[PDB]
């Protein structure tokens, strides 16, 4: 991809879409987590 | 009781492993982004 080819806005636009997405992934991740922890808070609890 | 011990291994194993995920995370992205701030700077 040669980004020179884009507008300053189209390129900003694209930065907001990354951060959304880097966001997302990260609450992907923080909910698999959650969930592993539960099982495991579950079984100690007993 | 071996059980108790591992089990509680494990959940405080859980926030180190996700933070170490997560960092991983962040450098992809961070890699995805440079290009594009790179454009914008030699503007």
């Amino acid at each position: 991809v040669e980004w020179d080819a884009f507008s300053i806005p189209e390129l900003q636009n694209f930065l907001t879409i990354l951060e959304k997405e880097e966001q997302d992934k990260i609450q992907q991740v923080q909910k698999k987590y959650d969930k592993f922890r539960q099982k495991l808070e579950e079984a100690l609890r007993e | 009781s071996w059980t108790v011990e591992d089990l509680q291994k494990r959940l405080l194993a859980l926030d180190p492993m996700m933070e170490q995920e997560i960092e991983e995370i962040r450098q992809k992205y961070q890699s995805k982004r440079q290009p594009i701030l790179d454009a914008i700077e030699a503007k």
